């Protein structure tokens, strides 16, 4: 499920009954943050709206927590993947209201 | 105040008219593609103008033409065609 | 129940008593249940009551020209004949025109 | 052999038209009453 | 004549049936209630035309623009006989002030409203209001 | 669409430079105005020139052969003609969008300055 | 903005005689208005009358959501995953655009490719969509492979959830700049081409083309 | 060499 | 050459034969009229030499409208498959015309037979669909029917078949029409109208079978030089398709399954033509059980063939009665089930 | 062209027997429907 | 959850007829030659003979029938 | 197939007369007009202005080729009886145009001389009906079938430029060059339904990240693979690199795998140059190294027998090295092999240098010593 | 409970079947 | 009328008017002077490609010129293959120039025997 | 109204309305001069 | 994302 | 039932005056 939500999935056909294994970059431990696809999307959005260059998830989330309200709303306007594992969990009302 | 209201009303009308003009050629998300010219012709249009000019060049006299080319189942002078098409 | 055997004046009053948008659409869909000859008599009765026979009612009927127009349209119909992507396109085109300088 | 789909004498062997039979609703109501 | 001229100005035109976008019939009822027929429109001068188009008819400029070709020409505006009792033909010859803005051609003289029937009775027409 | 993007400019430049540097050099500007297909002066100049003979007055077989040459040999065919009409329609449609944008621009500028 | 059209239909003139009645247009007025009805109940779909699938209603759906049946099954034929937001209970997804292969799949392969076993042909199937058009096309597909009990919910997800979404709107209205075949090609006689292209009126009145008229000499006298 | 053969006179 | 709209030049007349001699044209004049001066670069000149005569074809297509001419009018095939398909399409049209003229209005007095049709405008039922026969065809029908009534009635209980039943009526009348013909071309045209199975169709099927036997032998030879199903003939085309896709160029493999039944279908169709011919020869007094089964199957097939046009008409009439019914949903009076609810809904009543 | 199938006073010397029976009322059982109540 | 089930409960579009109705009331000719002259396409077919007779149709496009 | 044998023959008899008479309107119409000839069937549609039977006429025993069928359909719409306004009357269904052009493409796969009449038919269709993405996709498919990979890729790039997503049905038919659209649409050959749906789903998945030209290139590559041409299969990558289409990662992986199957038997200097650029931009260091090694390793054997072998030009060295250094700066896998790939691409002293690098690799604990088999398994395919 | 299980199944099936356009 | 739009009896159906005599209803001089090759517009031409074919069933020899430039499928529509069959049944085989001139002055069965027994 | 579905005056008005396009008899630009 | 007001499933699910 | 209405019938090919109709000769 967590592999399905990555751009590398576009190259794999799949099969609904016992979906076949997908070899994701995250599987290889030598991979740095810059090569992660989700971090790629997050860094692109943060640079575009938060106006902050970010090289790790720690920095990304620190920037998100420090962000001013207008930038927070702008970033969440263009952010689409709130949940990757697709487990029903409560979310901040930014996705509501 | 009347001038501001008239200008803003005209601006809103123009925005709505452009919105409708784009909506007419939706085709379920794909905007209308221009007509495709014949083989080898290339059309150029000055923006904001009322004409377009389309050029073609035959390196050989006429043997480069499609009709003489098909034939399916001296180095004469090369030819240059320029067609000017206005909006009339 | 016999939808087309109801008293035409009663059905007409109940229809004129319609102003809410949601119940207005409910009536819009409900009018097709009546017979093709019942709808014409409904239109005739409503027109007559709004016009000449307004006095045959104990209490004067109130004005609902929206109901009158819609009922007339429905009767004529039943009787014989006798987007984000678009906004993106628009903003892209405006940006281009800015590039061409047609919009200084 | 193709066909053609079309459609002061009077026929004296064609009977007058008269209303015989019941309606679908009347038949349903008869069934309902008999069941009750 | 007012009915027919407005209908023809509002309907399709040309051999390709170019649709006229403005519907001018909606002002026929208002003109009739004013009591102003086509001949009285022809008689109205520029000032009365402005007053009528602004105060009374509320003509949008794109509609005044489409209606002005019929006033500027002072078209005869008299019914003509054409092989029928209905006679949906109205003379389109340019008007003449000497004939009451009716072309001085066949029968279309001062106070003539319909081709074959009779002259007007302005004395009775004063009964209008 | 992706082989050469400046071919028409290259050919126009070759022709213009050869004509200018050839004989009739100082008269080349008159030739350019005569060949102007977008200006009223160009049409009037080509009218001052010898307009071709009335083709309907020409011979039947000559007109037939000339149509053959124009359509098949020379390549400008009825398909090209219908495409020219269609593109005249489409580009007028396109320019109407720009006209709407321009009127919006002027109105918004007037509102802002007012 | 009422774009001018590029069709070569033209009304007859007032100088020449009417001629060549091998082809002759006229206005065609049907009996009733039809635009107000369901897309597949209009005149141009009259031949598929017995093919249109049976209609299920809001009360039946609200009953079936709470009291489901082991054999029945609701199928969502919606296609735009972005357009579809919420889930009608007890429903399986099977978009309309791939029914042609979904119903050809085998029992094993259908479960393999969709995750729910292919229903039997004697089973009750319900199909719902935004407005009912995708459901109608899917129902026609289902009927082609001889599925006995096929139904569609005409007022579908829109009626369920109050949505005002729309199904496909792919109408093949030719673009104005495109000139149709008859005026362009050379395939018939000159006079026949003229008479085919002629129309008596504003070219949006649904005219009728008739062949071989004969003079009413008795009326003429 | 008649008209049908010679398409002229 | 520089012609004016109103001015004309008068020219002499060559002879008394006028522009087109009505009396006749001699051989050399016709040779000139045939080999007219066309521009050779766009003309195909072709001959065909046979026993007594030559045939010539000179065909010219002007360069002007090769972009607008319909693909059929030009009939240009710039490929081998295009060539073959155009050849056969034109062959089909030409044969259709040439053979339909044999039983059309021109026809012959004893060949052309018409059908009388009458359909009700309210019940939409065929009240008449019959053939207009002459005395010879009617007498043949009477002989056939009286001979079969003498035995089929005694042997058959007719508890549900009926007493007035017409046995093998479709086969009987389809054979009677042919029996009444006086020309082989007309008889073959009627044969083709009757489920095909005319001489040319059967010969084409024989040609296909004879081409498939060669391929079956080829595949047998290849498999031997480098278990098989019961009747290999019907699979030989698919087998060669796959062999070519494997070894040769074979840019495509075949999946057309239509050919598997061909051996049996051809045998049955030939049996059918032979049975029809024997019935025409009146030799129906002695029939084996295979022939009786063939007749039973064929009669049921011929009875549906003649009703294609009538079913088209019935469909069109059904569309009409559809458009004449009440608009909207069924009126409250002519409605049994409740609206907005399935008639079988457990909450049927309030 | 494509041929069309041919579809079908009365003399006093003929038998004057009725050509065919007609059963319209038994085929269509029309329920009683009157404009008046 | 607990158990696994096996339920006991466990060709088209072929043109086999090709039937054609051939009944045409047109005229058919014995032709020793056809000359079909349109404005564009010209066809000339001829058989050898000593003397000919000519008919000409200008109904729609020129057709010279030599027989 | 033999087990299916008895089932088909039973379907060769007409229904009973009464069953046909009582059959519903639509089914009876479709069945009987399908049994009718082509011209008479089309005559009935023209007579009664019933257009939704165009597919039934399309599936006819004696029907001309798609180019003639198109003109016949337009004539039927012209002489129809109902004559709606022209914009509604003369516009055929886009699905119908797609099916017709896909039949044309299937016919092209056989001879490819059909492509000129395909050009003419498409030139008329473009200006007579609406140019939709799916009709453009069918045109691209028939262009590929004719063998004009350059023009097909160019049309796909124009699709991408105008933002037209590729048609998934045409994509699936591309990878099935034995299944013409009319049989696919019929209930025949159902066994390939799973494959058709799988490839349709794959085409749907690709668009979520890539453009229409990428999916078109992938489909054409697979079409050439399944038609076993193999001469245009690598011309596909040549033209992709020439035109600038960003290939799909699925496609580059498939290309390197089939390249391994081939051992560079038929790949040319420009093919390897373009494949290396694509594999640097998106491929893995392992595949990059394998292709760069194999090109010269199989250049050595037919070195004299392959005189026209061409080396790596000097200018694009900087582009390739920029891409490789960019990837290495973030990935440690490319950093270690960065210098040897840099030396492998310039190819100034290939033999001794690659031998030394292989010596170092062995010391830093096998080789791709398939050069000897580069005959044992590259001649038997010609055999 | 069963219906929530089936809903999660339905949504995961939709995701496995067709994905939406990815962000930039 | 729509009865003559598609197929038989249509407008551009040049085979409606009739078929050729094709019977034994002439000398060698008549055939020679009518030969295509013996005529000036073809005699003084060598830029158009000529192809010769032999039916092998009818024993008919066919000459075709400029078919490549104008490959009209109608070219052999009025021909008749073996036993009054249509032209689609011709099993044609390419023939060299020399063999055509030696075969054309011989009946159909003589040409067929030449093909079968003396290749 | 039963068999044809229209009344006589209704049919006359419908005829006049459907023939409106060609019923129009305007005035032509006079003074055409002889050429030949 | 849409937030309508004529939902029919909601009242039945709320009580459930 | 169907065979009742579907039975071949004699047809007088020639006009009535040319050929005295059989039913008229009977009467
Ligand atoms: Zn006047
Ligand atoms: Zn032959």
């Amino acid at each position: 499920r967590l592999r399905l939500s990555r751009r590398t999935v576009a190259n794999y056909v799949g099969l609904i009954n016992s979906p076949e294994v997908f070899d994701d970059e995250s599987d290889r431990p030598e991979t740095r943050w810059s090569q992660d696809t989700f971090f790629r999307e997050c860094a692109y959005l943060s640079e575009k709206f938060l106006k902050e260059k970010v090289s790790n998830m720690q920095q990304f989330e620190a920037a998100l927590k420090r962000a001013s309200p207008e930038a927070y709303l702008a970033f969440f306007d263009a952010f689409q993947q709130q949940t990757q594992t697709q487990i029903p969990l409560p979310s901040p009302s930014v996705w509501h209201y | 105040v009347s001038l501001r209201t008239i200008a803003e009303s005209l601006g809103a009308a123009a925005a709505a008219e452009l919105r409708a003009e784009v909506e007419r050629d939706t085709r379920d998300g794909v905007a209308a593609i221009p007509p495709l010219p014949p083989l080898g012709w290339r059309v150029r249009h000055p923006s904001g103008s009322n004409y377009f000019v389309m050029t073609r060049t035959l390196k050989n006299g006429v043997q480069s033409a499609e009709l003489n080319n098909r034939r399916y189942r001296l180095s004469r002078a090369d030819v240059h065609l320029t067609v000017f098409a206005p909006f009339r | 129940a016999d939808l087309d055997r109801v008293e035409a004046r009663s059905v007409v009053i109940a229809l004129n008593a319609v102003t809410n948008a949601d119940v207005y659409e409910f009536v819009k869909k409900y009018l097709f249940n009546f017979g093709e000859r019942k709808v014409k008599f409904l239109r005739t009765t409503y027109s007559d009551l709004r016009g000449h026979g307004a006095g045959k009612l104990r209490i004067p009927l109130k004005e609902n020209d929206n109901m009158y127009y819609h009922v007339c349209w429905h009767s004529s119909i039943r009787s014989p004949r006798q987007n984000a992507k678009i906004d993106d396109i628009v903003k892209d085109k405006i940006e281009k025109w800015k590039a061409e300088g047609l919009l200084p | 052999k193709t066909t053609v789909p079309s459609y002061k004498p009077q026929n004296q062997w064609e009977g007058v038209y008269y209303y015989s039979g019941i309606t679908k609703r009347q038949r349903h109501l008869i069934l309902l009453h008999r069941k009750r | 004549s007012l009915k027919l001229i407005l209908e023809k100005l509002s309907g399709h035109v040309g051999r390709r049936q170019y649709k006229m976008l403005c519907n001018l019939e909606k002002h026929y009822d208002k003109l009739k209630d004013e009591g102003i027929d086509w001949h009285e429109l022809k008689w109205l001068s520029r000032e009365e035309l402005i007053v009528l188009f602004d105060k009374v008819l509320h003509l949008t400029r794109t509609e005044r623009a489409a209606l002005l070709p019929a006033i500027e020409a002072k078209v005869c505006g008299v019914l003509r006989q054409t092989d029928s009792r209905h006679s949906t033909v109205v003379c389109m010859n340019r008007g003449n002030a000497n004939h009451g803005w009716r072309c001085g051609r066949n029968g279309h003289t001062n106070d003539v409203y319909f081709e074959g029937k009779a002259k007007a009775n302005t004395a009775a027409l004063q009964l209008c209001r | 669409r992706y082989e050469e993007v400046a071919q028409p400019q290259q050919v126009a430049d070759e022709a213009a430079v050869a004509c200018s540097s050839s004989c009739y050099g100082p008269y080349y500007p008159a030739f350019e105005m005569l060949m102007d297909s977008c200006g009223s002066a160009g049409e009037y100049s080509r009218a001052l020139c010898y307009g071709g003979p009335y083709v309907s007055e020409l011979s039947r077989e000559l007109c037939d052969a000339l149509l053959d040459y124009i359509k098949g040999d020379l390549g400008v065919s009825d398909q090209l003609c219908e495409y020219v009409c269609q593109m005249q329609f489409f580009l007028e449609q396109e320019e109407y969008m720009t006209w709407l944008g321009q009127v919006q621009h002027v109105a918004n500028a007037v509102s802002r300055t007012a | 903005a009422d774009r001018r059209t590029r069709h070569h239909m033209m009304v007859d003139g007032q100088i020449n005689p009417r001629e060549w009645f091998n082809w002759h247009p006229k206005e065609y007025q049907p009996w009733y208005f039809d635009r107000h009805k369901f897309l597949y109940e209009q005149r141009q779909y009259a031949q598929f009358h017995h093919l249109l699938c049976h209609q299920v209603y809001l009360k039946d759906m609200l009953h079936l959501m709470r009291y489901p049946e082991p054999y029945t099954h609701i199928i969502d034929c919606r296609t735009s995953t972005q357009k579809m937001h919420r889930w009608v209970p007890h429903s399986l997804w099977l978009p309309r655009d791939e029914v042609e292969y979904a119903l050809q799949l085998s029992a094993d392969e259908f479960l393999d490719m969709y995750g729910f076993r292919k229903p039997d042909k004697s089973d009750d199937v319900i199909l719902l969509s935004h407005n009912g058009i995708y459901s109608e096309q899917a129902g026609w597909e289902w009927k082609k492979q001889f599925f006995q009990h096929v139904y569609n919910y005409r007022g579908g997800t829109n009626e369920l959830f109050g949505e005002s979404y729309s199904d496909m709107n792919v109408s093949d209205v030719l673009s104005p700049w495109k000139g149709p075949f008859p005026q362009s090609g050379v395939f018939v006689d000159k006079w026949s081409k003229r008479k085919v292209l002629t129309r008596t009126g504003p070219f949006d009145r649904q005219y009728e083309m008739q062949d071989f008229a004969l003079p009413d000499l008795e009326l003429e006298k | 060499f008649l008209a049908v053969g010679h398409p002229l006179v | 050459a520089r012609r004016k709209w109103g001015q004309k030049t008068w020219s002499p007349t060559a002879t008394n034969g006028g522009a087109a001699p009505a009396n006749g044209v001699s051989a050399q004049e016709a040779l000139q009229i045939a080999y007219r001066p066309m521009p050779p670069s766009q003309t195909v000149e072709y001959e065909e030499d046979f026993g007594h005569n030559l045939m010539i074809h000179r065909e010219y297509i002007s360069k002007r409208c090769r972009d607008r001419v319909s693909f059929e009018l030009s009939a240009l095939s710039y490929s081998n498959l295009e060539l073959r398909r155009g050849q056969e399409h034109l062959a089909g049209i030409m044969n259709r015309e040439r053979r339909g003229v044999s039983v059309g209005a021109s026809g012959a007095p004893d060949d052309q037979v018409q059908m009388q049709t009458d359909v009700d405008a309210n019940s939409r039922e065929v009240l008449s669909a019959r053939y207009l026969f002459n005395e010879r065809r009617l007498q043949f029908c009477d002989r056939f029917q009286n001979f079969f009534q003498s035995k089929l009635e005694n042997s058959a209980a007719s508890d549900s078949n009926g007493h007035e039943k017409q046995h093998l009526f479709s086969l009987m009348e389809a054979c009677a029409v042919i029996f009444g013909c006086e020309t082989e071309a007309a008889r073959e045209t009627y044969y083709r109208m009757f489920l095909g199975l005319d001489s040319e169709t059967l010969l084409e099927e024989d040609e296909a079978l004879r081409n498939r036997i060669a391929d079956a032998k080829l595949v047998q030879r290849v498999l031997e030089n480098n278990n098989l199903p019961e009747e290999f003939e019907e699979y030989a085309p698919l087998y060669k398709a796959y062999i070519t896709h494997a070894v040769g160029k074979g840019p495509v493999a075949s999946y057309d399954i239509s050919t598997l039944g061909s051996t049996g279908l051809t045998a049955e169709r030939r049996r059918w033509r032979t049975l029809m011919e024997k019935i025409v020869r009146e030799d129906y007094h002695t029939m084996t059980e295979v022939e009786q089964m063939d007749a039973i199957v064929l009669n049921e097939q011929l009875h549906t063939v003649k009703f294609f046009d009538l079913k088209i008409g019935d469909a069109i009439r059904d569309i009409l009665q559809l458009l004449q019914r009440e608009t909207g949903v069924g009126s409250s009076v002519n409605r049994d089930t409740p609206v907005g609810i399935s008639p079988n809904n457990p909450e049927r009543r309030v | 062209v494509n041929p069309d199938t041919s579809p079908m006073h009365w003399h006093y010397n003929l038998p004057q027997g009725m050509e065919r029976p007609h059963s319209v009322n038994r085929t269509f059982a029309a329920p009683f429907q009157s404009n008046h109540s | 959850f607990l158990i696994h089930f096996v339920h006991y409960k466990t060709t088209f579009k072929f043109k086999h007829i090709f039937l054609s109705i051939d009944k045409y009331n047109s005229l058919f000719f014995n032709i020793s030659g056809i000359l079909i002259w349109l404005n564009i396409i010209h066809i000339n077919i001829i058989l050898i003979k000593y003397s000919f007779f000519i008919l000409i149709n200008n109904f729609e496009y020129l057709i010279i029938l030599i027989s | 197939l033999p087990a299916l044998k008895p089932l088909v023959r039973n379907s060769t008899y007409l229904p009973k007369k009464e069953e046909l008479w009582r059959a519903p309107t639509h089914e009876a119409l479709e069945t009987i007009i399908g049994h009718l000839p082509y011209h008479d069937a089309l005559r009935y549609i023209t007579e009664h202005s019933l257009f939704l039977l165009f597919p039934t006429v399309l599936r006819a025993r004696d029907a001309p080729l798609p180019h003639v069928i198109y003109e016949d359909f337009m004539k039927s719409c012209t002489f129809a009886s109902l004559q709606n306004p022209p914009e509604e009357q003369f516009a055929l269904p886009s699905v119908l145009l797609r099916t017709l052009l896909c039949m044309a493409a299937y016919h092209c796969t056989l001879d490819a001389d059909y492509f000129t009449t395909c050009q003419m038919l498409f030139g008329r269709m473009e200006q007579q009906q609406q140019t939709t993405p799916e009709v453009l996709s069918a045109w691209v498919y028939c262009c590929t079938a004719s063998g004009r990979v350059d023009e097909a890729l160019t049309y796909a790039k124009y699709m991408a430029d105008c933002s037209a997503p590729f048609d998934v049905t045409v994509f699936s038919l591309m990878q099935h060059p034995s299944l013409n659209p009319i049989e696919v649409e019929d209930g025949s050959v159902p066994h390939s339904a799973k494959g058709l749906l799988l490839q349709r789903r794959l085409g749907n998945r690709l668009h979520t990240a890539y453009r229409s030209d990428a999916v078109a290139a992938h489909g054409m590559f697979v079409y050439y693979a399944l038609t076993l041409s193999h001469v245009r299969k690598w011309e596909v990558i040549r033209a992709a690199a020439a035109l600038g289409v960003t290939l799909a990662e699925r496609t580059v992986v498939l290309a390197v795998e089939v390249f391994a199957r081939e051992k560079g038997m038929r790949c040319g200097p420009k093919t390897v140059k373009a494949l290396t650029h694509f594999l640097a931009q998106d491929g893995t260091v392992g595949h990059l190294l394998y292709v760069l090694l194999r090109a010269r390793k199989n250049e050595l054997l037919p070195e004299f027998r392959d005189l026209p072998h061409t080396t790596f030009s000097e200018e694009e060295q900087e582009l390739v090295l920029q891409c490789v250094a960019q990837r290495a700066r973030h990935d440690d896998s490319f950093a270690v092999a960065a210098t040897l790939v840099s030396s492998l691409v310039r190819e100034d002293d290939p033999s001794e240098l690659l031998m030394a690098f292989a010596r170092a690799a062995r010391n830093h604990h096998v080789c791709g010593g398939d050069g000897d088999g580069s005959v044992c398994a590259d001649v038997p395919a010609p055999v | 409970w069963e219906l929530s299980r089936d809903e999660q199944l339905f949504w995961e099936r939709v995701e496995l079947i067709r994905k939406g356009q990815v962000a930039s | 009328s729509r009865s003559t739009v598609f197929g038989p009896g249509s407008l551009y159906s040049f085979t409606k008017f009739g078929s050729f005599n094709r019977s034994p209803t002439l000398n060698k001089r008549m055939k020679d002077i009518f030969r295509l090759e013996n005529q000036k517009h073809i005699r003084n031409d060598f830029d158009r490609e000529r192809r010769y074919r032999m039916c092998t069933k009818c024993g008919i020899t066919t000459v075709t010129i400029n078919f490549n430039n104008v490959p009209s499928a109608r070219v052999g529509l009025w021909g008749r293959c073996a036993d009054d069959k249509d032209y689609t049944h011709h099993r044609m085989v390419d023939i060299t120039q020399r063999e055509y001139e030696v075969l054309r002055e011989s009946p159909v069965e003589k040409r067929l025997n030449w093909w079968r027994y003396e290749r | 109204m039963t068999v044809h579905g229209t009344s006589l005056p209704s049919t006359y008005r419908m005829h006049k309305d459907i023939n409106k396009a060609q019923r129009n008899d305007r005035k032509l630009s006079g003074n055409r001069f002889k050429v030949l | 994302k849409s937030d309508p007001a004529v939902d029919n499933v909601a009242p039945l699910r709320d009580e459930d | 039932a169907v065979a009742t209405a579907e039975i071949p019938a004699f047809f007088n090919e020639r006009p009535a005056w040319e050929r005295p109709p059989l039913e008229e000769t009977l009467y």
